[PDB]
DNA sequence: TCTCGTGCCTGGTGTCTTTAATCC
DNA sequence: GGATTACACCCAAGACACCAGGCACGAGA
RNA sequence: GCCUGGUGUCUUGGGU
């Protein structure tokens, strides 16, 4: 349902007839893995033929699909692929049968599952370490760069989890060098950095003195106030929206001449999605993407001042783990897309024969069969094609040397930052592994300190939808944003849901 | 006379423009249907003509008078580089780009498909509509031997014998002409009929081989 | 641990920068040492 | 475009790591074995 | 025989024992070349002498 | 898909079979034939494939002589001749036949 | 017996847009 | 604002072009 | 009756 319809359309001149042609996809329903003979026939299939056959435990998908013909003059079950099912999961035939049977199965009762098996062979997927998505990390610049500090951010949808894009806020001027001290930001798309005032106007809020209630909570600071003075001169000039939004399109990466009439409606795509996405992306919500930019400059700043210490980037809280769910999702999400476009590249031909299409014929199931056993088997993440560039080692022939070494290879995880750059802060032991992984397991050589195993209790989040918390949240005395002033409000908690800024409350001991 | 019909500095400009490899007739297509379906309306495409030429892979060349109209015919267009790759044709050199451009009894081609792939051949006849043609070549026969053929796997060239075909498994048409499985042999060799884009007429390079038989 | 898997690839590039500057560096019968293109390095060996 | 086409493979079959421009391709989507990688690195003729 | 025990032998002093190693119990090959251009461009039929 | 033989344009077969030629079937009567005769008068072979939007003031379109003809699909090269006697028969009627195949 | 459709084999040809320090 | 540099040797298991067009064979009318 | 050829390129996991 992430893109839940395909359509065509041609303005019939050949008594204009505009015909356009629509697929809609819906519910997805599962069968049990079957082997099918080249005879033709077929039965359940248990593990224990398809290790010694060297085929593949995977279960046919079947996706409904819908047919509609719009015409103006001015299906059913089509079969997409097998997906390779993790053995003693809901899906696996072994998940029931019980202990009598599983005997007859061939199949041994202390084998607890979670493995693929493509061509044979055992793969068990490795855990992927990755950096948190929508926080704030500030960090300090090297002596012989104009940069001194930088806040970053990845901005990741909550549906999917996807990765969107990437943003950076840049302060330049080095230690009584760098003249004007003044902040400029990065955004998606936009070949140039933009300076913070700019981006400030181009969303709605123009006068200065609201610009400055939006960031500094405290008119006293004179020190943060100081720095912040150039930024406010170096954008001075600019002093409405619409010649905001059109400096922002004249730099980013367009085309030539789209003129200003459309120019800022390029630009106001760029700033309502792209930017933040993970906030909202309806339209006229813009008051909380300005509310969210202030935090940002105002923690820049206070790292800056030397109020608070650079974040640390090995903090564990500030890190994922993604595993066979998550990493699935995103390998399906791109293969999907690939069988789509060779749906749509299909009607484009069987449409001028004028033919009513088969479907069946329209599905080619060898794209997500090829595509998910390629992977699995090689563990090179990506399109075949794209082999390099690629992450590599994510699926990995699981160990059965002995029973100890399969339960460590079943818990192991992965950083993936390389064997080039030396140093040691990724590789140290970090105080906030306590409990979480092991201090003492882990390999000799090039991995060391990289490669990294769950301790005996730990546990990963399944994931749980945000929806029923901010009910919560209002029902028991969460105030909008739009009822928030720094003068009225100058000692509340701010509330934070998924790294997006929701809420204030003032008396946060009883909440 | 064709010398009357050269262009001049009153005709429409032609552009070239880069499109994906084995889509320019496609590209063609597209802005033909643009065309007429724009035709009349407050918004023509305002283009004459557009081509593909199989000699220049990759391009599309456009008729019109101004470059705008380049950029319009194109809009949208999955097939052509979005880089903005169009260049100028010179009047000069307008008439190359629509240049239209053998085959003689007796003489030698090289056969294209099946399993007498890269042989010679001598011209016999063509057909009277004139699509196919007869020609006169050294066969690769195995006499019905393991009998109950592809170019990979086919036999060594050998004229045909008769009386090995009489031994081994025929029909006696005239003097020296036999049919063998449904194929007509004359003095040895298969006469057969080939459609005349299935033969090579040009630069033909005769082998060591082939300077010692023929 | 780490610092032993570490810094045994530093000292491991020192030895081979090392033995490429000085290998062609030979005593001759005059008691000079010389590389391979007779500069003089030292007019006697170890200076004894 | 025909001439400068046989500058390019002229030009990456002998050296496939020219900066700033996209390597040559096999059909495998891994990149092409140029001369001067032969000869290059740990496992080229020299050092290897 | 890596790189790390050639400079071993080198060290030795033993330039005999290198050379054969590296020639006789491996690769060793003969080539002809031209004495006036140096090339290794000759074409050497031994029987025909 | 095939072209004309007579004046280049591009159709697929079975229009040649069902109208005839738009621009030649008063002479060819292509609508009224069998597949015999349709064959004889249109190729599956031809080259360089021209969409002509505007007939009467395009250049490419006189220099190919399409330019008293209908916007369409043309092309530059067409294989194969008008057999001798549609070409005899044509001639009864006043029409000259300049063969399209270079 | 002829025509049409499907499958297999052989030949020719690419492209939606998406790790860190040093020195010269 | 560009590349080049980044220990040594050794063991073993685990993998491999795609799409389009043409021709031939089989089945149905 | 002497001669007698079985792959490569990677990736991953390991040993000192
Ligand atoms: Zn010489
Ligand atoms: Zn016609």
């Amino acid at each position: 349902w992430e893109e839940p319809r395909l359509i065509l359309d041609q303005p019939a001149q050949h008594d204009n007839i505009n015909k356009r042609y629509e697929i809609r996809f819906g519910k997805i329903y599962l069968s049990r893995p079957t082997m099918t003979e080249a005879d033709g026939t077929t039965h359940a299939m248990f593990p224990q033929e398809a290790r010694l056959r060297n085929l593949t435990y995977s279960s046919p998908v079947y996706l409904d699909m819908e047919k509609s013909m719009f015409t103006s003059i001015d299906g059913n079950k089509v079969h997409i692929g097998k997906v390779p099912i993790m053995l003693r999961s809901k899906f696996c035939s072994l998940r029931t049968l019980d202990e009598v049977d599983l005997y007859k199965m061939k199949e041994c009762p202390y084998d607890m599952g979670g493995y693929f098996v493509i061509n044979g062979s055992e793969k068990v997927l490795i855990a992927q370490e990755r950096s948190a998505a929508n926080i704030v990390q500030v960090f300090k610049k090297a002596a012989p760069s104009p940069i001194s500090h930088v806040a970053e951010i990845r901005s990741a949808l909550e549906k999917g989890s996807r990765l969107i894009s990437t943003m950076q806020i840049k302060l330049y001027g080095r230690e009584d060098k760098g003249t004007g001290r003044t902040i400029k930001a990065t955004l998606p798309y936009v070949k140039q950095d933009i300076p913070i005032v700019i981006v400030f106007r181009a969303l709605g809020v123009v006068p200065d003195g609201e610009i400055l209630q939006h960031i500094c909570y405290d008119e006293n600071d004179w020190q943060m106030l100081e720095m912040l003075k150039p930024c406010i001169e170096e954008g001075f000039v600019i002093q409405d929206k619409e010649v905001a939004l059109d400096f922002i399109g004249r730099r980013g990466s367009a085309a030539l001449g789209i003129r200003r009439e459309k120019r800022i409606q390029y630009a106001k795509d760029i700033l309502q999605k792209e930017l933040l996405p993970h906030i909202t992306q309806e339209e006229g919500f813009e008051t909380r993407k300005t509310f969210f930019l202030g935090y940002m400059v105002n923690r820049l700043l206070l790292c800056a001042l030397e109020r608070k210490d650079q974040d640390d980037r090995d903090h564990f809280g500030k890190k994922r783990l993604d595993l066979a769910g998550p990493l699935l999702a995103n390998l399906f999400r791109i293969l999907f897309r690939k069988l789509t476009r060779e749906i749509y590249r299909y009607m484009q031909r069987c449409i001028e024969t004028d033919r009513d299409f088969n479907l069946n014929l329209a599905v080619k199931s060898t794209t997500i069969t090829s595509g998910l056993k390629y992977s699995l088997a090689t563990g090179n993440w990506g399109e075949q094609k794209k082999a390099m560039s690629s992450r590599a080692g994510v699926s990995q022939v699981l160990n059965r040397y002995t029973y100890s070494s399969t339960l460590s290879h079943l818990r192991r995880t992965n950083t993936p930052i390389g064997r080039d750059g030396k140093l040691a802060k990724p590789r140290q032991l970090h105080n906030t592994h306590w409990g979480l992984v092991c201090p003492a397991e882990t390999p000799e050589g090039q991995a060391c300190g990289l490669v990294k195993n769950l301790s005996l209790l730990s546990g990963i989040s399944i994931g749980s939808p945000s929806e029923p918390i901010i009910n919560f949240l209002e029902e028991w005395g969460m105030e909008p944003l739009e009822d928030y002033d720094p003068a009225q409000h100058t000692k509340s908690t701010r509330i934070f849901v998924n790294g997006v800024w929701t809420g204030i409350h003032r008396d946060p001991s009883m909440l | 006379p064709q010398r009357l019909l050269i262009p001049t500095v009153d005709d429409p400009g032609i552009w070239g423009v880069k499109v994906r490899l084995g889509k320019e007739k496609d590209v063609v297509r597209q802005i033909l249907k643009k065309k007429l379906a724009r035709e009349g309306t407050k918004n023509p495409l305002e283009i004459y003509s557009a081509f593909q030429r199989d000699s220049f892979k990759g391009h599309v060349y456009i008729e019109a008078r101004k470059a705008e109209a380049i950029n319009d015919a194109l809009k949208g267009n999955v097939n052509v580089f979005s880089n903005n790759s169009k260049f100028l044709v010179g009047i000069v050199e307008y008439k190359d780009l629509l240049r239209p451009v053998k085959l003689t009894r007796g003489s030698y081609v090289r056969v294209k498909n099946g399993k007498f792939k890269g042989d010679l051949a001598q011209v016999d006849e063509v057909l009277e509509n004139g699509l196919e043609a007869r020609l006169k070549l050294v066969p690769r026969l195995d006499y019905g031997k393991d009998l109950s053929y592809t170019s990979k796997f086919r036999p060594a060239q050998r004229l045909f014998s008769e009386a090995e075909a009489r031994v081994h498994e025929i029909r006696r048409d005239r003097d020296g002409f036999v049919t063998y499985g449904g194929e007509e042999y004359y003095e040895g060799f298969l006469y057969k009929t080939f459609r005349l884009q299935n033969l090579i007429v040009n630069s033909i390079n005769p082998t060591l081989n082939e300077l010692s038989l023929f | 641990l780490i610092d032993t898997a570490v810094k045994t690839a530093e000292t491991g590039y020192i030895q081979r920068r090392l033995v490429k500057a000085l290998e062609d560096i030979m005593v001759h019968y005059d008691g000079t040492t010389r590389n391979s293109l007779g500069d003089i390095i030292q007019f006697l060996y170890g200076e004894d | 475009e025909v001439e400068q086409l046989l500058q390019f493979h002229v030009a990456t079959y002998m050296d496939n790591d020219i900066a700033g421009q996209p390597q040559a391709l096999q059909k495998s989507g891994r990149p092409v074995k140029a001369i001067r990688a032969r000869l290059k690195g740990k496992e080229g003729r020299l050092r290897g | 025989f890596g790189e790390m025990e050639r400079d071993c032998m080198i060290a030795h002093g033993a330039a005999g024992f290198l050379k054969e190693r590296l020639m006789e119990a491996s690769d060793a090959f003969r080539v002809h070349v031209c004495g006036i251009c140096g090339l290794m461009s000759v074409i050497a039929n031994l029987k025909k002498n | 898909e095939r072209a004309c033989m007579l004046c280049g344009i591009v159709l697929p077969g079975r229009v040649f079979m069902q109208n005839g030629c738009p621009n030649c079937d008063s002479v060819l009567n292509l609508r009224d034939s069998d597949q015999a005769t349709v064959n004889e008068c249109t190729s599956s072979s031809f080259e360089g494939l021209v969409a002509v939007g505007d007939n009467e003031h395009s250049w490419v379109a006189k220099w190919l002589r399409v330019d008293r003809f209908q916007p369409g699909l043309y092309a530059v090269r067409v294989d194969g001749r008008l057999p001798s006697d549609i070409v005899a028969a044509l001639e009864q009627y006043g029409v000259y036949y300049r063969p399209r195949d270079g």
